[PDB]
């Protein structure tokens, strides 16, 4: 009942999203990113949007960036709830799941009030953001955030000082820093081994330089350290939501350049220029210049990356998507050495694993 | 800035009191009675569940669900076969085939939506220049046949004539944002 | 009239199993911030009957790789032992007055293991065999401690008869003399019956329903109700041994009522424990139940041998 | 004390649906008794009650009919029978029935 | 909100901390569902003068 | 009174049993499974209806295809559907499984689970709200309620 | 015969129940449903092959400790003897010997599993 | 709410109470206003076999007294 | 060694309890005065008939009847 070799045969959520993206426009291709990592939706489309903005040499405005980082941290709390509670289900503890999926339902209500979809909101666009958030929503995010600390404290009371959780996560999945770097890990799988690295700090992409928070780092590369790191990332995302609420400046939410981002619905019904631009944007696209980029963000799993290749056309020529989870699964066999089937189950749960990005 | 989560500041201070406290943590499962008490607290709370068919989940006007083809207040058909709802549809769900109507009007002879290809993205309704096709509130249109979920002009117009009393209100609420 | 007695002992135990399933689901629900079944009956008091009927209408699975004899015979044995264990139980006057009741219980349970352990082999598959070997490890872990705990506890009762514990506890409980033995007995009853956190044989996230992955219908139902019957049995044993209720020779139904109360409390405690904690590992269970429970168990057995003597408290042989 | 007051509230719940017939007609049919304010009755039979002292999934609810279009929905109930005028208020897109 | 003041005590003791103030549910402290209409603002490049697309 | 009436009421009973206790499978492939979890979650609790998961397909009465079905994962789906013991039902959940969905025209996608398993009920969405999946499950209950098997057996 | 009767009753309950479970329902058998599970895919080999057990030493010492139980279990009758010193010393010796053996196994890493 | 669990608990308790009171009353009914005799040693069995052979009817539970 | 036991009461307190209870079980029988009444009580129990004895004419200390003064007065078992 102990493992001598692991050969993950992924390929069962391989659809061909990259080829379909080559066949679609830059706006048509956006929901694929919502659908790749399907518990951290807005972060994937944030990455895509940043890449296309870089190719366009265009920046979004302050308000759009602020609500973008706000919903990025909301996605972090989503996926960390997901990862922690699924890891616990695997290990046997099932009550955090039901305690926290109510909070996830509230978060989905935020998504459905902002967009009209609980999960696959195509809200982060290349040119800023689609739709301005409604009256009376920051109050609700505040009312949620003031109590989520109590919720996460309940979970932490259940299964941090426990003996079964400790005995079942500690000295499990131990990774050296050199092994992590060479195998290609990112995010929490680095910070658990003790590598001070976070792109929100080193390569800030929307407003993260303008907002303060701390990066949890672990001293042992066991599962317990990179469980507490996720818990503290949830707390720090809450700390950042506080700031993003306290400053959310007024102004346009999308780039005021109607050759990239579509105009107002009434502006396209009194002006001919903006109607032409509506037409071409919503039928042809906006013709990003040639070139290429690699842009990466801290997805809640790690370094979600997109290598776009372009041309004068309104479509992309290549879009590879780096999946944090690809390299983690590659390192699965290394991390499970002298361990058992149950400990391997825990190691699967620890990587924050999801296969829409891996297979894609 | 960073911070350690599981790094002891320093060790090597123990007396018989701390030993007693640790040995009573052990041998009494004291950190497990806390979990028992937590689950006991949750037994005496109001559960978050709802009697679904009789009381339901909260939605917003922006919610995007079943589709519909709308009309003007005069009853005139509002689509004009500008054929860009299918240009942008990233699933290739929409087809149009259009002709003059014998009144001398740009109108459709076809408006199909394979709702088994639709991803419910809203691009069609934010691309239509006349607010003709919308994505309404109905999420309770499950079927026992694949062929029922392949719609045409008549089904979409039935939806519109059904859900206009809701869609008009949702649009009235959500415009000034779109 | 003995057959009517069999009825009054057997059918209510089966209804108790059936409604324990409901109570489990609803308690776990409310701990999980939800309402369990409240639809099929008024408050869901028909879901067990629905489950049973639906299970007995499903087509049973006779695989090709299987050994059909052991396959069909293991659930039979499981329920038969789960239902024969209730026989000597004094509540307060038993159905069958044995002089070595605790040995009957011990042997019956050590044989109840073989249901799991032959169903898993007969069901020729991998996760099935994993569940079987995990059952072997579990029994290796718990049987020694169960026996020596029970010895130390009855070493102040004077006999293996279950009915003598009622007079041993006429003015007190055996929980205050032996709360440590009671702790370890509780957790060994938790390791027995394959109940969480010591489940480790239908460990749905480690194994895909071990020793039942190939069982579908009424056979699986038999395993189910055997488990949920042994739960109530072990709670009844804990409350007959340690939580001794009041006999009152004129009022024996009082004994029966307090027995009911304490058994329900301890069963709800099992469900509570399922809801609260994660699962052990079947090697960590060995390490626990050999390197923590067996030392203290032997030490306290020495103590309980000394104690009748240096206190002049040697009990009577009837 | 307060135990007696919650028992009184339960007595009111038991005794605010007509009688035994009217109580069972709601209890076997919706698995709830909670009394609220009648917002309005529909042109098919639906009732659309309300009680804002509850939380934000139960402050509004429906009690369906027993015959909508010759279908006998006394037992076979479905959410497709809420027309759009009340769909909007029931799914909480409005505070305006 | 309705916990009869002794079950409130039980749950606040077993938990470890006051949770009647920080509840999992929502009663009246939420942004209500029908709202006033907005007037969304208008970004720069609406200058009406000294704004040519070749410059920005 | 009549044998046919007795048969009708017996069938009502067996349908009530199979309807009030249908045990789905832990079989979710893609995003739609997250909304299945949310249905399992407190707000739209499934166990309220007698709908609790079981991991083995032999202790299961229904399978919910909550995700995209690929050419590499179709044999496994069919093995699982086969291993399920009859009476058994299927719920296709999401556009990716009703039809091919957003991945209809791709090389590694089957354009509907209709081609591999027989579907009883189709739930649309990308994703379908767990509210909607719950509606579809109750619609499957209603479908079981009108099976009329022993009736037709008597009429053979 | 009372006990024989109770056990026969339980036996016949179980067998009647299995008879019902098998001959009441409907059957649609075919080779693709009657073959072992292995999670959707097919097995790569048989399950009637060696499963290396890594706690065999623990199993054997469990057997010896079972015998120790069998020796300790006469104590409730051994206590009503007149001596009450020989039995004390001998039970002390037995338990202490068992504990010594457990300690030797523990220190020699017999309770650890064969990785 | 949590008081919606008390029905199932009540059925469970009413079902667990019956095996005891039922056994007690069946014993008293067959043996007759008397607890069912325990015979743990051969002496008690001797007493019961005796009382059987005293009765005139093969029943150990008639309790002939000082009318002889 | 006091420091060693101080360390072991924190780390591994299960074996400390075990050795303590073992030594206590061995030492406490040596201490008590009630330890000797156990054999005497086990002896007092008459599981078998006290067979009478023939009057040789030289049995003064042996009683002629159950409730005579002679023989072992079991009043030490009373009010123990
Ligand atoms: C064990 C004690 C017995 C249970 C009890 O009476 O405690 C109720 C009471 C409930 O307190 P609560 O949690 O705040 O109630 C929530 C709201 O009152 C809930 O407010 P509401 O709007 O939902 O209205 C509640 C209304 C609902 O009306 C009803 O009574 C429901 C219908 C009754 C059958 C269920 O009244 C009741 O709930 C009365 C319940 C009394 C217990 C009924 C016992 C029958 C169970 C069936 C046995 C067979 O508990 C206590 O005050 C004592 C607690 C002692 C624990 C220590
Ligand atoms: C085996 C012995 C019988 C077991 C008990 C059977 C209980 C039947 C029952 O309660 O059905 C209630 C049901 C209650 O209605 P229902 O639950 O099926 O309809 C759905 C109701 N909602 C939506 C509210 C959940 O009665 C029936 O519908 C008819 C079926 C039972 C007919 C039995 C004939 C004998
Ligand atoms: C207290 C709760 C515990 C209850 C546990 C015991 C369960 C008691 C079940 C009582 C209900 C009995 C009816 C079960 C019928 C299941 C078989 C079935 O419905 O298939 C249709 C069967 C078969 O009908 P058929 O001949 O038309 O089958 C057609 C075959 N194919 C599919 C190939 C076309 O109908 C019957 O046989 C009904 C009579 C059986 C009654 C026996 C009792
Ligand atoms: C007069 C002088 C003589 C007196 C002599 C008496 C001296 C005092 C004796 C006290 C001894 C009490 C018994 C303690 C046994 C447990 C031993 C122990 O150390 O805990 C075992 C286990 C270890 O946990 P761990 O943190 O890993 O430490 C081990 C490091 N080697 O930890 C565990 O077991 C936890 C895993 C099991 C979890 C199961 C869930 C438990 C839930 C609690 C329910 C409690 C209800 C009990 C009610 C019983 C009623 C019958
Ligand atoms: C699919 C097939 C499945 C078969 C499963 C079989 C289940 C068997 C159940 C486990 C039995 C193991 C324990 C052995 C029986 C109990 C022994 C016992 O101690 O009591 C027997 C009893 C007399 O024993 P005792 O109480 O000591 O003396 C009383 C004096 N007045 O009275 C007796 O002496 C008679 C005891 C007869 C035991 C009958 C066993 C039935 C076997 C049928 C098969
Ligand atoms: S975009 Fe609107 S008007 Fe144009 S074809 Fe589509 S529905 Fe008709
Ligand atoms: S919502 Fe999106 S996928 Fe669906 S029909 Fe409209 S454009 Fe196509
Ligand atoms: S239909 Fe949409 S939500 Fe469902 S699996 Fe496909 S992409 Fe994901």
């Amino acid at each position: 009942e102990m493992v001598r070799k692991c050969d993950p045969h992924i390929g069962l959520l391989h659809r061909g999203t990259e080829k379909l993206i080559e066949y679609k426009t830059y706006l048509q291709a956006l929901p694929y990113f919502d659908r790749l990592d399907y518990v951290s939706m807005m972060c994937n489309e944030q990455a895509y949007s940043i890449a296309v903005e870089k190719l366009l040499n265009i920046q979004p405005p302050p308000r759009a960036q602020w609500i973008r980082v706000l919903f990025g941290e909301i996605t972090r709390i989503l996926n960390h709830i997901m990862a922690v509670t699924t890891h616990a289900l695997d290990i046997g503890a099932m009550t955090p799941f039901f305690w926290m999926f109510e909070e996830r339902e509230k978060m989905f209500e935020f998504y459905e009030r902002v967009s009209g979809a609980r999960m696959h909101a195509a809200y982060i666009r290349p040119g800023g953001v689609h739709q301005d958030l409604p009256l009376g929503l920051l109050d609700d995010i505040y009312e949620f955030s003031k109590n989520f600390s109590l919720r996460i404290d309940e979970v932490e009371e259940m299964l941090t000082n426990n003996r079964i959780w400790r005995n079942r996560t500690v000295d499990i999945g131990v990774v050296t820093a050199e092994d992590a770097l060479n195998y290609g890990f990112s995010g929490v799988m680095l910070r658990g081994s003790g590598i001070q690295w976070d792109l929100r700090k080193t390569q800030p992409y929307d407003v993260y330089d303008q907002v303060e928070f701390d990066v949890p780092i672990g001293s042992r590369g066991d599962c317990y350290d990179r469980y507490l790191c996720r818990v503290e990332e949830m707390r720090q995302s809450l700390r950042i939501i506080e700031q993003c609420l306290n400053k959310m400046p007024p102004g346009e939410i999308k780039v005021d350049d109607a050759k990239v981002s579509p105009p107002k619905r009434a502006e396209m019904k009194t002006s001919m220029e903006s109607l032409i631009h509506h037409f071409k944007l919503y039928t042809e696209g906006y013709q990003v210049p040639p070139g290429a980029t690699y842009t990466a963000i801290e997805a809640p799993k790690g370094e979600f990356g997109v290598y776009l290749v372009s041309d004068g056309s309104s479509r992309p020529y290549r879009c590879k998507i780096k999946a944090p989870g690809f390299a983690h699964l590659a390192g699965l066999d290394k991390m499970s050495k002298g361990h058992m089937l149950a400990d391997v189950v825990a190691i699967i749960g620890t990587q924050d694993i999801v296969f829409g990005e891996i297979d894609r | 800035t960073y911070k350690y989560v599981n790094k002891k500041e320093q060790e090597s201070e123990v007396d018989m009191k701390s030993a007693t406290d640790n040995a009573a943590r052990i041998l009494m499962w004291t950190e497990l009675i806390r979990g028992l008490g937590m689950t006991l607290s949750y037994l005496f709370r109001e559960p978050a569940t709802i009697n679904y068919p009789f009381e339901k989940g909260p939605l917003s006007p922006r919610f995007r669900g079943e589709h519909a083809l709308r009309r003007y207040p005069s009853g005139e058909e509002r689509c004009i076969a500008c054929k860009l709802c299918e240009a942008i549809c990233p699933a290739q769900a929409i087809t149009i085939e259009a002709e003059p109507r014998a009144d001398g009007s740009r109108r459709t002879t076809r408006y199909d939506i394979d709702m088994t290809k639709c991803i419910y993205c809203g691009f069609c309704q934010e691309a239509c220049p006349v607010d003709a096709i919308v994505e309404g509130p109905n999420f309770e249109f499950s079927t026992e046949t694949h062929e029922e979920l392949l719609y045409n002009k008549e089904k979409l117009l039935n939806n519109g004539d059904k859900w206009e009393a809701e869609i008009a209100a949702n649009i009235q609420a959500d415009y000034l944002y779109r | 009239m003995f057959f009517i007695n069999i009825l009054t002992l057997l059918v209510p135990i089966l209804i108790a199993m059936a409604f324990l399933t409901l109570v489990e689901r609803k308690i776990l629900g409310y701990m999980q911030l939800r309402k369990g079944p409240n639809i099929v009956g008024p408050y869901g008091i028909l879901q067990p009957f629905a489950d049973a009927m639906k299970l007995f209408m499903k087509e049973p699975m006779r695989p090709l790789t299987t050994s059909m004899s052991l396959f069909i015979i293991a659930p039979t044995l499981s329920l038969t032992l789960a239902l024969s264990l209730w026989v000597p139980l004094p509540m307060p006057h038993p159905l069958i007055n044995l002089n070595l009741g605790i040995l009957f219980i011990l042997a019956t349970s050590s044989l109840s293991v073989y249901s799991i352990l032959w169903s898993g082999w007969a069901s020729n598959s991998k996760y099935s065999l994993f569940g079987a070997l995990r059952a072997v490890a579990q029994t290796i872990s718990y049987e020694v401690t169960m026996a020596i705990i029970l010895l130390s506890v009855l070493l102040m009762n004077g006999s293996y008869s279950l009915q003598t514990l009622i007079t041993t506890q006429e003015h007190m409980w055996l929980l205050l003399p032996a709360w440590p033995m009671a702790m370890m007995w509780f957790i060994s009853t938790l390791a027995e019956t394959n109940r969480a956190p010591f489940d480790l044989t239908e460990g749905e996230s480690e194994l895909v329903s071990g020793f039942n992955v190939e069982y579908a219908a009424g056979p699986f139902a038999l395993f189910f109700m055997a488990e949920y019957t042994n739960i109530i049995l072990m709670n009844a044993l804990t409350t007959i041994i340690f939580l001794g209720p009041l006999y009152y020779i004129n009022l024996p139904e009082l004994y029966s009522t307090n027995f009911m109360m304490e058994a329900l409390l301890l069963s709800s405690t099992f469900l509570w424990i399922r809801a609260s904690y994660p699962r052990f590992r079947y090697d960590q269970l060995m390490h626990l139940l050999w390197k923590n429970f067996l030392p203290l168990t032997l030490a306290l057995c020495m103590w309980h041998i000394s104690l009748p003597i240096f206190t002049a408290g040697v009990p009577p042989y009837m | 004390m307060e135990l007696v007051e919650v028992l009184k509230r339960g007595v009111q719940q038991v005794t605010g649906h007509g009688g035994l017939r009217g109580l069972l007609r709601v209890f076997f049919r919706a698995n709830d008794i909670r009394i609220g304010t009648l917002v309005g009755e529909d042109k098919y039979g639906n009732k659309y009650y309300e009680d804002n002292k509850q939380f934000f999934g139960r402050h509004r609810w429906v009690i369906y009919t027993t015959e909508m279009n010759g279908k006998n929905t006394f037992w076979d109930v479905d959410g497709s029978m809420v027309p759009p005028e009340w769909h909007r208020w029931l799914h909480c897109m409005t505070d305006d029935p | 909100a309705s916990a009869t003041r002794v079950i409130q005590k039980l749950r606040n003791w077993a938990s470890g901390q006051d949770l009647q103030a920080k509840l999992q549910l929502r009663y009246q402290e939420i942004a209500k569902r029908t709202q006033p209409p907005p007037k969304l603002p208008v970004g720069p490049s609406h200058k009406l003068s000294n704004n040519y697309y070749c410059t920005r | 009174s009549r044998a046919e009436y007795v048969v009708t009421k017996l069938d009502d009973l067996i349908n009530w049993a199979r309807r009030s206790s249908l045990w789905p499978m832990t079989f979710g492939l893609a995003c739609c499974a997250v909304e299945m979890m949310h249905m399992a979650a407190p707000r739209y609790d499934m166990d309220r209806f007698g709908v609790v998961f079981r991991a083995s397909p032999r202790q299961a009465d229904v399978m919910i295809v909550a995700g995209t079905l690929t050419n590499k994962m179709a044999p496994a789906l069919r093995k699982v559907y086969d291993q399920m013991p009859e009476p058994r039902y299927v719920v296709s959940m999401g556009s990716c499984a009703n039809g091919g969905g957003y991945y209809h025209y791709s090389y590694s996608v089957v354009r509907g689970c209709d081609r591999i398993v027989p579907v009883d009920i189709y739930v649309p969405g990308c994703p379908p709200t767990a509210e909607a999946l719950l509606y579809g499950i109750l619609q499957l209950q209603r479908k079981i309620k009108r099976e009329q098997k022993l009736k037709i057996w008597y009429r053979r | 015969m009372n006990l024989y009767t109770v056990i026969f009753i339980n036996i016949l309950l179980s067998l009647t129940l299995i008879l019902v479970a098998f001959w009441l329902p409907q059957m649609n058998l075919y080779s693709e449903k009657a073959n072992p599970y292995e999670c959707g895919f097919d097995p790569t080999s048989s399950a009637r092959l060696p499963f290396s057990m890594k706690f065999f030493l623990v199993a054997i010492t469990f057997l010896l400790f079972d015998l120790e139980i069998a020796l300790l279990l006469p104590l409730p009758w051994a206590i009503q003897t007149i001596k009450t010193s020989t039995m004390m010393i001998m039970a002390f010796i037995l338990v202490t010997i068992l504990s010594l053996g457990l300690a030797y196994e523990w220190t020699q890493k017999g309770l650890e599993w064969t990785e | 709410m949590w008081f919606e669990i008390l029905p199932g608990l009540a059925i469970m308790g009413v079902c667990l109470v019956i095996p005891g009171v039922s056994t007690a009353y069946i014993h008293k009914f067959t043996n007759g206003g008397k607890e069912k005799r325990v015979a743990r040693v051969q002496y008690q069995w001797y007493l019961m076999e005796r009382d059987r052979r005293i009765s005139g009817v093969n029943r150990y539970y008639v309790s002939k007294g000082l009318e002889n | 060694i006091s420091a060693f036991l101080k360390n072991a009461w924190a780390k591994e307190p299960v074996l400390v309890v075990s050795f303590s209870v073992w030594g206590l079980a061995i030492i406490m029988p040596m201490i008590s005065p009630y330890t000797k009444y156990a054999s005497m009580i086990n002896k007092a129990t008459p599981y078998n008939y006290p067979v009478p004895v023939r009057d040789d004419g030289n049995m003064p200390d042996v009683p002629s009847h159950p409730q005579d003064p002679l023989g072992p007065s079991l009043d030490w078992l009373k009010n123990l």
